């Protein structure tokens, strides 16, 4: 079944996100240069990846290596539930939040200064991690379904649907909505700016259809199937919401390439790193 | 010029209450910090309280603290002392000082007249080691101090300040931090000390030189004031 | 043709006085300092880092304490650090933002600073009301100013853009003496020790020393090749270095009247911003457009050591007076103290 | 710490925040270069916005303020200090369209037009402005009108397909100055020609540092 | 040709100065550094207890 490859490929997937991720978080924190309200954001969006990368990733891969059933601690079940949620609500919501400050720049940039900016950003960040970490520990107040009750041979999300409608909206539904108009007013406007050339129009264009590509390709199948699965008896196989769940977390992997690899700062400072 | 004007005063119930203000003018009020310090009849000067600029800091010693409370309003350069629950013993003749805080300032550079206040009907001490001595025209003088708690700071200043009052006159500074004449003081001054004993020291005395000499203490609040030594012709 | 005439007789002049250089050049600094021994590898640390500017920071100047210190920046003031305490002590607002060039009096009571303006203001500090405000309004520089120096409490010396310098009474604000002989602008200057007399470094790639009292040019250097940035002389008083766009530094002597040491480095493509000696002139910090300074051998030309600490480029660079620690300015705002350790 | 010691740290404090206000008051402000020659019809200019050394002008639009530099009274070395002008939103940079038949008065053959290409050409590629942006404004549109009626545009670019016609030489003058941008990927030019109406030119100033600001913005969200 | 008139006597005002050989000039510059080098906190770091600028 290419266990072999597989195994290696998640192993490299790993790597580069932890690598990355605390690459970016490491030229945060010690350029003084990136010291600027705008870095905030990615800043938080790093950490949330490097989350991912160490806590819920590994567990994740770990599980998955006996296919579903679970031998891990009763409460560590728990812990990696709420981190695993924790942390994906956290990183969508700081893509929200990055393309959110992106609007704002680029429509109210006069009543969007750095006095306004900075506040702004902080509140927004502070709002994300607030939010991740309600809809984290609801499961563990409401609902049932955590673990199975055979000996804790099996660690799940609450399957509840009434939890399950409510966690999916706030976490992606709204974010994804969100980022989608907030994307196609700076597409709209940057395409008016550049007509007030050619290959300008065509890196604008790119850059947002890759980032949205990105973004849908690597959340909604995941995101929908969950939300299915509580309201069908279609009883989507496992292979799927396992494919469906490591692309959401690949989402954290194409994250730090999207916002510092094309980033003139960011790739800078790795070369001058390197 | 620099000048500061005190009013409110007079005859007050025992008990009463009344708002002390002083208005300055000729410099920048906002930038210097200001002190209230009381004068009873024949008696030493006192600490009473002090408001630093921007009223970031206010202090009061203990025998003023919650009876009277000390404000500022720089845009019209004024400050004011509200007193309430006025003893018999806070009769007096109150000054408004200026001081200014940075390195090489010279703080209580600059006493206001003052105004009289009369009734109806855990620090350092100095000491000085006179009350009076006899003075001539032409004669070396020098007067001595002591604290109970050494002077020099870890940083190397010693935080001693000598004051000259003249008859029916307010304080003026002499010299400040034990080695640094006041600008506008003649040089026949010289103060000098080592940890917690001090001496002032006149080269050759001069007709005008008689009057109240007292030492003040800026190492640690309240500010205390030494007993008054009397020069006289 | 008296202009021929003329041209013919000026040339032989520098004929005559490039043949008697070289007659006494006999020897070499290299070859006598070749058996010194080397001062090693200096290691030094930033004791202290002073923020507050929120702009270039232009120039900085150390008072005769070696505590107070003073900088100037484009944001528009001009602020005194306490160096031992970081902390400030007065903030001058300028009333315009284009200085180039600040200067601390001896004695401290005064602090003059100019730049595009074309006008050198000197502030007062010492006034009897607590704030600083200009006492004078030195005027009458036809180009920008580039360097300030105090010679005492009344007269101060400024180079401007014009490529001409100027002795200023205070008192007076009148020109008491102009120096001209520079075909190029003016970019430092330096008081000897004794005060009497103080060189000139100039855009044309020359150097003047000139005489305070005879307001006269007494001699030229060269040897540069683009423009000089930057000159200070050496604290016996007999030499200066000079910092020049060609990424090199050289010491000349006034009494061999030519280039003695030839400080570069195939590392160094940038030209000098600022120079500086030690106490005891072994050392020469100069300040390099490459976001550090460097530390010189001033007897054997080794590159010691190098302070690198900016994230911009070396704009000022400064010696206390005591030689205790060595401050640097940059473009990034920042000002940083430097001291060595055991 | 002693009394004096807080005091003075007090002081300092105090000092670090009068600074902060003013460096918040200062970064709402829009720093512009103003450059020409021949005096450029710059009088005029300078007088519409505000309706030795430096001259700083400071005038407040509809809803924004700016500060325009005149350092063209310097007159030394732009090398030495043209850098402190690396922070500047714009660059104002005005041509009067006269010079094309005028001979500069240093020289008597150069006319004073092939001096103005040559200074735009020199601050245009300059290291400290390859991402600041270039407001080009054509001072004397009548007087150029005029002269052109009855001086063929030739006697100053003989390359010129000699058109005797002020649209057709006013737009051929305009692509030559834009054509010295050498960075064209990292700047634009936003050329206007002068009118009689000062709110059009305030206007259009206006407009063009807003739309830098927003290209500034964009590009710093990556797109660009 | 006033200029040149200038230049040509700045020249020879100039040319007449009584150079020293450059090796005498060299020669007491190192005497000088090696008599002052002593009291050069730069060149000797001295004691932290000496040291103002103290971490
Ligand atoms: N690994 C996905 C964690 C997560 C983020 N948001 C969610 C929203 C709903 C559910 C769910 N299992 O119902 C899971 C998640």
């Amino acid at each position: 079944v290419f266990g072999v490859l597989i195994l290696t490929l998640l192993g490299f997937l790993v790597a580069a996100t932890f690598a990355w991720n605390l690459l970016v978080l490491a030229t945060i924190l010690r350029v003084r240069t990136f010291h600027r309200v705008p870095h905030n954001l990615v800043a938080s969006m790093a950490v949330s990846d490097v989350l991912v990368a160490a806590l819920v990733m590994p567990l994740s891969l770990v599980h998955e290596l006996s296919g579903r059933r679970w031998q891990l601690g009763r409460r560590l079940c728990q812990l990696w539930i709420a981190c695993d949620v924790l942390c994906c609500t956290a990183s969508i919501w700081n893509v929200t939040a990055i393309a959110l400050d992106r609007y704002w720049s680029i429509t109210r940039h006069m009543e969007y200064t750095l006095r306004t900016r900075k506040c702004v950003s902080n509140v927004m960040i502070a709002l994300t991690w607030a939010l991740s970490a309600v809809i984290s520990l609801a499961p563990l107040l409401f609902g049932w379904g955590e673990t199975y009750s055979e000996g804790s041979e099996e660690c799940q999300v609450s399957r509840e649907p009434s939890y399950a409608v409510f966690s999916t909206v706030g976490a992606f539904y709204l974010p994804l909505c969100v980022v989608l108009f907030v994307y196609w007013k700076i597409y709209k406007a940057a395409k008016f700016r550049v007509g007030s050339r050619e290959q300008k129009e065509q890196r604008a264009a790119l850059m947002v259809g890759i980032l949205i590509g990105v973004f849908v390709l690597c959340w909604i199948p995941f995101f929908l199937t969950e939300l299915i699965s509580p309201l069908c008896s279609c009883d989507i196989p496992a292979i799927w919401k396992s494919i469906f769940l490591w692309l959401g977390y690949s989402n954290s992997f194409f994250n730090p390439l999207i916002y510092t690899a094309f980033n003139k700062n960011y790739n800078s400072a790795f070369k001058n790193f390197f | 010029d620099v000048q500061l004007v005190e009013s409110g005063g007079g005859l007050v119930q025992p008990g009463g209450s009344r708002k002390l203000s002083c208005s300055a003018s000729g410099f920048a009020f906002s930038s210097f910090g200001m002190h209230w310090v009381r004068q009873a009849p024949e008696k030493g000067l006192e600490w009473v309280a002090y408001i630093s600029s921007g009223s970031g800091t206010i202090y009061y010693a203990d025998t003023v603290k919650g009876r009277f409370t000390i404000s500022r309003d720089d845009p019209k350069n004024t400050l004011f002392l509200q007193m309430t629950s006025l003893r018999s013993e806070d009769t007096a003749m109150y000054y408004c000082v200026r001081s200014i805080y940075y390195y090489g300032s010279s703080p209580f550079d600059f006493w206001g007249q003052g105004t009289t206040l009369t009734v109806s009907s855990s620090d350092i001490v100095m000491t000085q080691a006179t009350s009076s001595v006899p003075v001539t025209p032409g004669e070396s003088v020098s007067i001595s101090c002591r604290s109970s708690k050494s002077l020099l700071h870890s940083n190397g200043n010693t935080y001693l300040y000598w004051f000259l009052q003249r008859p029916g006159q307010s304080p003026q500074l002499l010299i400040y931090r034990m080695s640094n004449l006041a600008s506008g003081v003649p040089d026949r001054f010289s103060g000098s000390g080592s940890g917690t004993a001090f001496t002032l020291t006149i080269s050759r005395l001069e007709a005008e030189d008689v009057g109240v000499y007292y030492c003040m203490q800026h190492l640690e609040y309240p500010l205390t004031f030494g007993a008054g030594t009397k020069l006289e012709l | 043709s008296e202009l021929d005439q003329l041209r013919q007789e000026a040339e032989q002049l520098k004929n005559q006085i490039r043949d008697a250089r070289k007659a006494c050049a006999d020897a070499t600094l290299s070859q006598i300092t070749n058996n010194i021994d080397p001062v090693g590898r200096i290691q030094m640390r930033t004791r202290r880092t002073l923020r507050g500017h929120l702009a270039k920071i232009y120039a900085m100047h150390w008072g005769t304490d070696s505590r107070l210190l003073v900088s100037a920046s484009q944001d528009g003031k001009l602020i005194i650090w306490d160096s031992y305490t970081t902390n400030k002590v007065h903030a001058i607002p300028l009333r315009s933002s284009w200085v180039m060039t600040c200067a601390y009096a001896p004695s401290g009571n005064y602090v003059a600073c100019g730049g595009l303006d074309n006008i050198c203001s000197i502030y007062n500090l010492k006034t009897r009301e607590g704030n600083v405000r200009v006492s004078r309004e030195l005027a009458g520089h036809t180009g920008y100013l580039s360097c300030c120096r105090f010679l005492d409490d009344n007269q101060i010396v400024t180079s401007s853009g014009d490529t001409t310098c100027a002795l200023w009474d205070i008192e007076t604000g009148q020109q008491t003496t102009t120096f001209t002989g520079h075909t190029g602008d003016v970019m430092s200057l330096s008081l000897a020790p004794d005060t009497r007399l103080f060189v000139s470094g100039a855009c044309d790639a020359s150097a003047k020393l000139w005489d305070v009292r005879e307001g006269m040019c007494r001699q030229t250097f060269t040897g540069h090749e683009s423009d000089i940035n930057a000159i200070c002389f050496f604290p016996n008083g007999n030499a200066f270095a000079t910092g020049s766009d060609d990424a090199t530094c050289r010491l000349f002597d006034l009494r061999a009247d030519q280039e003695l040491m030839t400080y570069s480095h195939d590392n160094i493509i940038c030209g000098i911003t600022s120079v500086s000696f030690s106490k005891s002139g072994r050392l020469l910090l100069a300040g390099y457009d490459d976001f550090n300074c460097n530390v010189w051998d001033a007897l054997k030309a080794d590159r010691a050591g190098v302070l690198a600490g900016h994230d911009n480029r070396v704009s000022c660079l400064g010696v206390t007076d005591d030689g205790m620690a060595v401050a640097t300015g940059s473009w990034d705002s920042f000002l940083k103290i430097w001291n060595g350790s055991s | 710490l002693s009394a004096e010691d807080k005091a003075a740290v007090e002081r300092s404090k105090m000092i670090d925040r009068n600074l902060r206000e003013d460096g918040e008051k200062a970064a709402r402000e829009v720093k512009l270069l103003l450059l020409g020659a021949g005096e450029s019809g710059k009088n005029t200019i300078v007088k519409q916005m505000k309706i030795t050394g430096i001259v700083e002008t400071h005038f407040t639009f509809k809803d924004l303020h700016f500060k325009m530099f005149d350092v063209g009274a310097q007159r030394s070395e732009r090398k030495k200090w043209i850098h402190c002008f690396e922070g500047v939103t714009a660059i104002i940079f005005c041509v009067a369209l006269s010079d094309y038949d005028l001979v500069l008065a240093e020289d008597e053959e150069m006319n004073r037009m092939h001096a103005s290409m040559k200074l735009f050409d020199s601050i245009c590629n300059n290291k400290w402005f390859t991402d600041t942006s270039i407001i080009l404004f054509l001072n004397k549109k009548d007087l150029f009108e005029e002269k052109i009626k009855k001086s063929p545009l030739t006697i100053c670019y003989p390359e010129y397909a000699g058109s005797n016609t002020y649209e057709e030489a006013a737009a051929y003058i305009q692509c030559q100055f834009e054509d010295l941008n050498k960075r064209k990927d990292t700047k634009e030019i936003y050329t206007h020609f002068t009118c009689s109406t000062d709110t059009k030119n305030v206007q259009f100033v206006f407009d063009a540092v807003t739309d830098v600001i927003i290209k500034n913005n964009l590009k710093d969200c990556g797109l660009f | 040709i006033a200029q040149a008139r200038k230049l040509v006597e700045q020249l020879k005002m100039e040319a007449n100065i009584d150079r020293i050989k450059v090796s005498k000039a060299a020669a007491d510059l190192m005497a000088y550094c090696e008599a002052h080098a002593k009291e050069d906190p730069l060149l000797t770091p001295v004691p932290a207890s000496e040291n103002p600028f103290r971490e």
